[PDB]
């Protein structure tokens, strides 16, 4: 996005474009972000 | 796998060795709770 705005999210619109689908399946849950330091 | 708590969904894998409680709860072999897996007697003599 061109996202810069001022504060919080703006009133705009756009959409994703999928990249890949890999075969994990196997009951996926508990997504966890990897924060840096 | 001969025992499982709940039926697996289509295209699902169960490599876990979770012991099943097939009515007396267990915490564990011989009777009423077994190793989930069971082996095949594949022998040439088998029909």
């Amino acid at each position: 996005t061109p996202i810069n705005l001022v504060r919080d999210l703006p009133q705009g619109f756009s959409a994703l474009e999928p990249l890949v689908d890999l075969p994990i399946g196997i009951n996926i849950t508990r997504f966890q972000t990897l924060l840096a330091l | 796998r001969l025992f499982r708590k709940s039926n697996l969904k289509p295209f699902e894998r169960d490599i876990s060795t979770e012991i099943y409680q097939a009515s007396t709860p267990c915490n564990v072999e011989g009777f009423n709770c077994y190793f989930p897996l069971q082996s095949y007697g594949f022998q040439p003599t088998n029909g």
